[PDB]
């Protein structure tokens, strides 16, 4: 089938940005 | 005695080998417990076999005394630093200087690997302590901030990463990603020359000439103090059992339980027969990986092996 | 929260599979990334075929089939198990910016360009069998729920209804003030949720028994800035909830209820242009155009 | 409500009400132009 | 070195068009005052303006709390000189150079350790508001300042490239004018400015408190009242400044007179009633 | 004059660390000059016996 | 005055010279500070102290030169500041308690006196401190609190 | 519907008792009331302290946001012609805009001027107004909060 | 940083002698000593030295 | 009732009802330029002294002033949890987290050694999005933001070092000195002082 890509996935925070 | 010590069994010397023409300096034990290293003032490196105790090959490259000698976990390699202002790497496979790190202006005193990022820290007379990139040779980082020699560096991987002692009575606690002291502990009178950390228990020990005390991470409190080897002692290595070895520059070495502090042997062993009574003194001492036999380098030019009286107890109080 | 990066480009489109376990992203970069949902988020497609940007993914009621509109002019139908295109619909003269396929069978496809046609398929035909000319460009389309409607939104403001059958136009609805962004349909079939360019995001009646005045809830806090993009809009499967992509960065939803806004959520850098509902748990998919993909619970 | 005013990186998604909701309380006289603007940095907020 | 990611300028420099291109040149130019190299930015800040460029770095901005071109003030927008008098401030930053250098490590130092992103080592030392430096600021753009340089050709009388010439076509400032001489050290230590020195001479003329050598008198005067100000707003005022008790009202004037227990509480009061006076929409003139 | 270094220590303090500064205020006291007299001064009073 | 400067230009770069030169030399210091000190130049002979604490902060004849020079020149807020800092960072240097007292003693000031006694007291000092802090109560009769 | 005389505070530094005007704010005393006797602020700390100002305190939360009432996270205000933001050591409702008022609280350091324009007094401090200071002398940031805890220990609606 | 050489070798070897005794001197005194008296047990030892090769 | 002395206050507070300006304990009047840094009291302890020592530290460094630090903790059992080494897991991830710190400076660091063995390679043009604090109906044409392009320019191969880096400089004084926590000092004695 269609190759795996480059894409990868990880564990993040937001952070709200001031105002 | 509010405490009970745990009994441990005495120690008695058995092997007393001998072959180098200076002080013993350092003394480090291969992971594999097949040999062990030392270096001396003789200006040469010995690899000596653990186990018959035979003379396996002897290394020559530098030009002064070796002050400290570690042979490498993760990577066949010897580093070893001297008062040549040279730290160097043997490469074991060929037996020959591969890289050798310059960057100290004065003698390096001692010299240990972080275990788990590949990185050299090395101590100096000149007040600093540098941090080395095995692969690169670079120098990462140049702790400044004693005011005097730095006696003796020890690395973990848990905060604080890096630990030095020196001969100005402070020890710095330093953040290996900043390079900048965290803790500064003034209690010791007098030259802080040995630093050892526990190998389960998150704790470590210095010595001081007036007294040992046990410390606490990461902010380096105060737990105990440990007293009665009264000597300038050199270095300080503790078995996970919980012995404690304090080997003094006047060669008298006690055996401690590290949870109580309790005194239960005090070994003061003779010199080499050609040798002069003020001869006595112990440099390096360290324990093997068995953790079976004591390894210590002495100040006669000899090196002496002890192991445990496997008798049932009668000496516990 | 999980964090998708990896398109080299703007993301404008992102669907959940109807089963939930994976998900479709596409945009500016013309591949199509498939990603698991559950475990460390990994990939395991690139899509190829497209040599424009990729404007809008949706997937069959099963998931074997996904449909990408792009501004290449054609219309990708691949295989989601193979990854193979299985056909090219080549029959639009302007960019497509929108597709729909139907909620019934048969494997009916519906298409809005900015040729201002609107152009229903059959994908086991290669040609078009009906076209409603419409007066200026398309921007979104879907079916209603019977599979026998055409709803429009376009650059002219109003909201168009076709019927496939008469082959007229049917009625129409009034109120927007600027160019319909983006329609979608509830799971149910009743209720339109449309966005446009005057800052308002409505629900309407699309049953055949409304009042005459369609516009049940206006809901608003959205923003569409000068890059003038197709911010897309989501029903929650259940209804209760509305999502709506915003050019002010941050990630709302509605209660359908009581009007209120329930999140806001900050953290993209860029235009969101689509944000997507998992179907069984309560994740939230929005699609940005700083590269990334953020992935969440909510409760 | 219950999220700190002083606050980055939050690793959960608050709510609407908890995280828009006011800070309470009167405002000091105490602070010019430049210093009551949500700045990053000397000027003003870059992102 | 300083490796900073964006310029500390302000509005007038920044320029009149919100859309703006700019290009980051890592150590392309010395500091001209610490001579420290540092990141430059240049941009276009309008249409047929200077192409201007940051010419401090930003700890030498960060120090006096000034936009990195025109050395400006970022909250006032006055020149640095005007703002620590009117504040009865001065720098004790050394001003020979090798003293400079030593100078400069120990704020590195600082900065590096603290915070850093911020003024208040320097502004906490005068935090107060001052109503001169308030009435002087710029309330809007001065994109004068921003104009093209002169062109020197032309002076001498033969400007070649013709009517293409980005460089202005019109008279010099005469040299006599002391206003010429200006140097960028003096404007940023505050030395012998004399654009500060025309603010500051015009700011004195500005009128005062002169009536109080009447030091037995107690009694204020408030004029300008209208029929739309109640005694009990004229009171709350009159009350935040300190202890009285007489109010009367002349109608036919529209004044008041009101007593403090103490002159001194009276010229207390005074300081606040100028005009800054407003009560009701109404701003008011106060009187002996 | 042509060097980099030695009248800098006549025109401020030269490496001017401030006293520490703490529990009480001490920017109201402040110290007499120096009685300069220079009619009686000599190089050897300075320098003392 | 081109004399007076070209004698100190001459004098301090002798004294920074051989501080660059021996700069663990203490003793160098002082004798720069105090030639500050007889030229009555304070706001300079205070720069040298700090920055000489700097090098050796541990060595106790420094503190003292420095707040001596301050309790002459009447300036009793600076030479407070100065023992404040000193028992600080060294607590077990007993003479510094003593001379703090002293100041305080001679002002009259019994009640900041006792302060600084019972803060001394809070680190366990040496029997000979605690007889002093028992006379200083003797002195002025108050037996019940000597007693405790 | 009980009227309980002065209320004690009972914070980590000392104690600081507080008087009630009855005459003129009943409602927002009874609220005080109540919550300090259910022990609705036994916890809660000193958010935010600025110098020669205020000190706002009184939230579960900690933040500055929290704080509900016993009426429900709102009830009018009580603007009264009498009290007027005067000295240091009154005792106020704090407020986050009209007719809203929470279980914020803030005592006052200094005359204010602009403040009862929009706020409502209901009470002053009249035991240990030195501690007050020292609660006034406490480390602050650019937020200003504390380093420490500077926490009401227990509150006590006695009499 | 420069290296120890050739014609460096004895000229250092003595410094770090030297510097080692120092180190022991400080540690081996009672703690209330006269903090002086150091640069006088080296002259012993170059003394002992001088003794040594002169037999 | 008006007061007017400070006798009046007593147990002090100002009262509100009382319309004439109080200033109990003389707080609320404009004070002077004051250097004093405040006399800061902890939450039920003595007085924070410690506030001098951390002169020019932060406030999450740590730095030993009280007397009871010196005091020996008993711990009697080895074995207790809480002196247990921290982590095996974490130990990969700090692990991580400093590699990622070293390998970077590494990098820089070797980025040195070879200089000329290709030309860089810069296109990241990237926009950042700017509020200027000082905001005003002028100053921004209208705006309340304004949006930025960056684009690093071309660095020219051949283009020598533009200036002198080899001046040294007097280096500056260290971080501020720690509290000597020593045992008192014990009694030398006139006979040993002599042998």
């Amino acid at each position: 089938g269609a190759a795996g890509g480059p894409g990868i996935g990880r564990a993040a925070g937001r952070g709200i940005p001031a105002g | 005695t509010m405490p009970k010590p745990q009994w441990h069994p005495p120690w008695k010397l058995y092997r007393v080998i001998s072959g180098h023409l200076g002080w013993v300096r350092c003394i480090a034990v291969e992971p594999g417990n097949q040999w062990f290293v030392t270096g001396s003032a003789d200006r040469t490196i010995k690899i000596w076999d653990l186990a018959s105790g035979k003379l396996k090959l002897s290394l020559t490259g530098h030009i002064s005394t070796v002050r400290g000698v570690i042979v490498s976990t993760r990577s066949p390699y010897l580093f070893s630093c001297g008062e040549d202002k040279q730290v160097k790497c043997w490469d074991l496979e060929y037996n020959k200087v591969i890289r050798h790190y310059h960057g100290h202006l004065s003698a390096v005193y001692g010299l240990d690997l972080h275990p788990t990022i590949d990185v050299l820290v090395t101590c100096s007379r000149d007040s600093t302590a540098r941090i080395w990139d095995v692969r690169t040779k670079a120098s990462v980082h140049t702790l400044s901030g004693h005011t005097n020699a730095v006696a003796t560096v020890r690395c973990q991987a848990a905060e604080p990463q890096i630990i030095t002692g020196s001969h100005d009575t402070t020890i710095r606690l330093w953040d290996l990603v900043a390079g900048k002291t965290r803790v500064t502990l003034t209690n010791h009178k007098k030259s802080v020359r040995a630093v050892v950390l526990h190998p389960r228990h998150y704790t470590f020990a210095s010595g001081s000439p007036d007294n040992i005390k046990q410390w606490k991470f990461p902010d380096g409190s105060f737990i105990q103090n440990l007293s009665g080897h009264n000597a300038i002692i050199n270095t300080l290595t503790v078995n996970s059992d919980g012995v404690l070895v304090s080997g003094a520059d006047n060669g008298t070495m006690h055996l401690w339980d590290w949870r109580t502090g309790y005194n239960f042997q005090r070994v003061h062993a003779a010199v080499q027969p050609g040798s002069l009574d003020s001869e006595s003194g112990i440099f390096a001492c360290a324990f093997d990986q068995s953790e079976s036999r004591l390894l210590t380098a002495e100040a006669d030019k000899t090196i002496k092996v002890y192991r445990e009286d496997d008798t049932a107890t009668e000496e516990t109080h | 929260i999980m964090l998708l990066s990896g398109h080299e480009g703007e993301v404008y489109c992102c669907k959940f599979h109807p089963n939930g376990s994976t998900l479709a992203s596409a945009g500016f970069d013309r591949l199509i990334l498939l990603w698991n949902v559950y475990g460390d988020c990994d990939n395991y497609a690139t899509l190829k075929g497209h040599s424009g940007a990729v404007m809008e993914l949706h997937y069959n009621t099963d998931g074997s089939m996904l449909f990408s509109a792009s501004t290449d002019k054609t219309v990708a139908v691949w295989d989601s198990e193979t990854g193979e295109r299985v056909k090219r619909l080549k029959g639009h003269t302007s960019f497509v910016n929108s597709c729909y396929p139907a909620r019934r069978g048969p494997q009916l496809v519906c298409t809005g360009s900015d040729d201002g046609t609107v152009k229903l398929w059959d994908i086991r035909k290669k040609a078009a069998i009906q076209t409603f000319q419409n007066t200026y460009q398309v921007l979104a389309v879907t079916f209603n729920d019977t599979s026998d409607q055409i709803i429009s939104g376009g650059i002219d403001n109003d909201i168009k209804v076709w019927d496939l059958r008469q082959n007229k136009l049917t009625y129409t609805m009034r109120g927007h003030a600027d160019s319909v962004t983006g329609l979608s349909l509830s799971s149910e079939g009743s209720y339109l949720l449309s966005n446009a360019m005057d800052n308002t995001v409505r629900v309407w009646d699309v049953r055949p028994f409304a009042p005459k005045e369609r516009c049940v809830k206006i809901f608003q806090g959205n923003v569409h800035n000068f890059e003038k993009n197709l911010l897309r809009c989501s029903w929650s499967p259940d209804g209760s909830k509305i999502a709506a992509g915003s050019a002010d960065r941050f990630v709302y939803v509605w209660d359908t209820t009581s009007r209120r806004i329930l999140y806001k959520l900050p953290g993209h850098a860029g235009s969101i242009n689509e944000v997507a509902f998992h179907p069984d748990e309560p994740i939230i998919i929005s699609a940005s155009s700083d590269k990334r993909l953020y992935m969440g619970e909510i409760q | 409500v219950h999220l700190d005013p002083a606050v980055k990186e939050v690793q959960y998604n608050p709510t609407y009400e908890t995280m828009f909701a006011p800070e309470f309380g009167p405002e000091n006289p105490f602070r010019t132009q430049q210093m009551a603007a949500p700045r990053n940095m000397l000027s003003g907020y870059a992102e | 070195w300083e490796d900073a990611d964006f310029p500390i300028l302000c509005q007038t420099c920044l320029g009149e068009n919100p859309y703006i291109r700019m290009t980051k040149e890592k150590y392309g130019k010395e500091c001209k005052i610490c001579a420290r190299p540092f990141t430059v930015f240049r941009w276009c800040p309008g249409v047929r303006m200077r192409f201007k460029k940051t010419e401090v770095c930003q700890t030498c901005s960060k120090l006096k709390n000034v936009c990195q071109t025109c050395l400006l003030d970022l909250e006032y927008g006055l020149p640095i000189q005007v703002r620590d008098a009117g504040l009865s401030f001065k720098d004790d930053m050394p001003k020979s150079d090798v003293n400079k250098e030593y100078y400069t490590q120990n704020m590195e130092r600082e900065i590096s350790n603290s915070d850093g992103t911020r003024p208040v080592g320097m502004l906490g030392k005068a935090t107060s508001t001052s109503d001169m430096l308030l009435k002087l600021a710029r309330t809007t753009p001065y994109y004068k300042r921003n104009r093209p340089h002169i062109c020197s050709f032309w002076v001498k009388g033969e400007c070649k490239r013709g009517e293409e010439c980005p460089y202005r076509h019109e008279k010099p400032t005469d040299p006599d004018d002391p206003l010429a001489d200006q140097n960028i050290k003096d404007r940023y230590y505050g030395i012998n400015d004399p654009v500060a020195d025309k603010l500051l001479k015009r700011a004195s003329t500005m009128p005062r408190l002169d009536p109080p050598e009447d030091k037995t008198i107690t009694t204020l005067y408030v004029g300008g009242l209208g029929d739309t100000i109640t005694e009990t707003d004229l009171r709350n005022h009159f009350y935040q400044f300190g202890e009285i008790r007489t109010i009367t009202v002349v109608q036919r004037q529209q004044c008041a007179f009101i007593q403090f227990a103490t002159r001194q509480a009276a010229e207390v009061a005074a300081e606040k009633s100028f005009n800054k006076l407003i009560v009701n929409g109404r701003r008011l003139n106060v009187k002996w | 004059r042509k060097r980099k270094r030695g009248v800098d220590y006549n025109a401020e303090i030269p490496f001017e660390k401030k006293p520490a500064l703490g529990f009480y205020d001490t920017s109201e006291e402040n110290y007499q000059a120096l009685d300069a007299d220079f009619r009686k001064l000599r190089q050897q009073d300075l320098d003392g016996e | 005055e081109e004399e007076l400067n070209d004698y100190k230009l001459r004098k301090r770069k002798t004294f920074e010279d051989n501080i660059r030169k021996n700069r663990t030399v203490i003793s160098n210091w002082i004798k720069y500070a105090q030639w500050e000190e007889s030229l009555k130049e304070i706001q300079r002979a205070r720069s040298i102290y700090e920055r000489a604490l700097d090098v050796d902060y541990r060595n106790i004849t420094l503190w003292l030169k420095y707040a001596e020079m301050e309790m002459k020149n009447r300036q009793v807020n600076h030479a407070r500041n100065i023992w404040d800092r000193a028992i600080t960072t060294l607590p077990r240097v007993n003479q510094f308690w003593y001379k703090y007292t002293y100041m305080e003693e001679m002002l009259g000031n019994v009640a900041g006196a006792r302060q600084v006694f019972e803060r001394w007291m809070e680190w366990q000092p040496e029997e000979q401190a605690w007889h002093s802090y028992i006379n200083f109560e003797l002195r002025y009769k108050e037996v019940d609190r000597a007693r405790t | 519907s009980w009227q309980p005389p002065n209320v004690y505070l009972e914070t980590s530094m000392g104690i600081i008792v507080l008087e009630l005007y009855w005459k003129h704010a009943p409602k927002t005393c009874k609220n005080f009331a109540e919550l300090a006797r259910r022990g609705y602020y036994n916890g809660t700390k000193f958010h935010r302290i600025i110098k020669d100002f205020m000190i706002q305190g009184g939230d579960p939360t900690g933040t500055g946001r929290g704080g509900a009432s016993i009426y429900g996270k709102q009830f009018e205000d009580e603007l009264h012609p009498d009290l007027k933001f005067t000295g240091a050591g009154i005792l106020a409702m704090a407020n986050a805009g009209p007719d809203t008022n929470g279980s914020q609280f803030f005592v006052t350091l200094a005359p204010t001027q602009w403040l009862d324009g929009k706020h409502t007094i209901f009470g002053r401090v009249c035991q240990g107004i030195g501690m007050v200071n020292r609660v006034g002398m406490v480390e602050t940031n650019s937020q200003d909060r504390p380093v420490d805890d500077v926490k009401i220990i227990k509150a006590y609606p006695s009499g | 940083a420069k290296t120890v050489t050739k014609q460096r070798v004895e000229s250092h070897f003595d410094l770090e002698l030297r510097a080692a005794v120092m180190h022991d001197i400080l540690d081996m005194m009672p703690e209330g000593i006269k903090q002086n008296k150091a640069r006088t047990i080296l002259q012993h030892l170059s003394e002992a030295w001088r003794c040594w090769k002169a037999n | 009732w008006i007061p007017r002395l400070l006798e009046d206050f007593g147990d002090g507070g100002a009262f509100p009802e009382i319309h004439v300006a109080q200033y109990p304990l003389d707080m609320g009047r404009k004070k002077k330029m004051s250097n004093a840094l405040a006399i800061q009291v902890d939450s039920e302890g003595k007085i924070k002294y410690d506030a001098i020592a951390r002169q020019g530290q932060s406030k999450d460094k740590v730095i030993y002033s009280k007397y009871t630090d010196l005091v020996p903790k008993e711990v009697m059992n080895a074995d207790d949890p809480d002196l247990q080494r921290p982590d095996e897991e974490a130990i990969k991830e700090i692990t991580e987290k400093t590699r990622v710190a070293l390998e970077k400076s590494v990098s820089q660091k070797v980025a040195a050694a070879m200089p000329v063995r290709a030309a860089d390679k810069l296109a990241p043009a990237q926009y950042i999005r700017y509020t200027p604090s000082q905001q005003g109906v002028a100053f921004n044409s209208g705006a309340k933001q304004r949006v930025i392009r960056m684009v690093e320019m071309q660095k020219d191969p051949m283009e020598p070092p533009r200036f002198k880096i080899n001046k040294k400089i007097p280096r500056g004084p260290p971080s501020p000195p720690a509290p000597v926590m020593h045992s008192p000092s014990r009694k030398m004695t006139v006979k040993e002082q002599q042998e």
